[PDB]
């Protein structure tokens, strides 16, 4: 799924 | 610029990268692997205020990885990825595909697929399959279906599996085993009995490969995304106001163990 990116 | 109008405005400036991997295998009866590729590509859905000049980096040559070629979106600085290796372009508005890509080299084959056959004379196969999911446990494999032909002269078939769904389908002359998920680092196993009708003695049967489908949530060629850097140098959003996501989904292709 969609993860925050850094 | 052509394929971005001028005034663009979004309160919530918000980007989405999609990683979308087609993993591809033939694997031999004695575990080596015969001939492995990623066909790859990365699309973007940006919701940016302006103009804004993206940089897109990854994990290019701990981990690093190698590709074979690739082709970019015409907004893509192709002479800056061809002295620098950097990814710089003005983003369409919404969805556009940023890049696709081909791996062969360090590839992570998802599942390994272990079978083993026991001919008890002319009547039945005694068959055991058993599939090892190869990532972190913290991932979780999602549609799973393990595919297991049978001879042309298969007069029915019994299935145990204390994991999923299994039907024979004497259609098509194959097992269909499905799993709605699996974690990485398990094992899962099938037997099955497969009682044969008599058959000319000469004509033998080439026993297909054992195949595979499944989507993973990483990238099988091992890239990782590492930044999207967004500047739009006339407005007053910067890089860190961006709400940005990735999502990797790797799916297989052609996924073929031979027996």
């Amino acid at each position: 799924g969609y993860m925050m990116m850094s | 610029i052509g394929w971005r109008r001028e005034g663009i405005k979004y309160r919530r400036n918000e980007l989405f990268l999609d990683v979308l991997e087609s993993v591809n295998l033939l694997m031999s009866p004695q575990g080596q692997v015969l001939s492995a590729h990623v066909s790859g590509r990365v699309v973007m859905k940006s919701y940016l205020s302006g103009m804004p000049e993206c940089k897109f980096g990854m994990n290019d040559k701990k981990q690093s990885i190698a590709i074979d070629d690739c082709t970019f979106h015409q907004c893509v600085r192709l002479s800056k990825f061809d002295s620098e290796r950097s990814i710089s372009f003005i983003p369409p508005d919404g969805e556009f595909e940023l890049m696709r890509y081909r791996t062969t080299k360090d590839i992570i084959l998802p599942f390994r697929v272990i079978p083993l056959v026991r001919e008890v004379g002319r009547t039945k196969l005694e068959v055991k399959v058993v599939i090892k999911s190869n990532f972190k446990p913290s991932l979780l494999a999602q549609k799973i279906e393990v595919r297991i032909p049978t001879p042309l002269n298969t007069s029915g078939v019994q299935v145990i599996c204390m994991k999923g769904k299994a039907k024979y389908k004497a259609s098509e002359n194959a097992i269909v085993w499905k799993i709605k998920r699996m974690a990485g680092m398990k094992e899962s196993q099938i037997s099955a009995e497969i009682e044969l009708l008599p058959t000319n003695d000469k004509k033998k049967w080439a026993r297909p490969p054992i195949s595979m489908n499944f989507e993973v949530p990483f990238a099988p060629s091992g890239l990782k995304v590492r930044y999207l850097k967004v500047f739009e140098p006339k407005l007053n959003y910067s890089d860190h106001d961006v709400i940005k996501w990735v999502r990797y989904i790797g799916r297989s292709g052609i996924y073929e163990t031979r027996c």
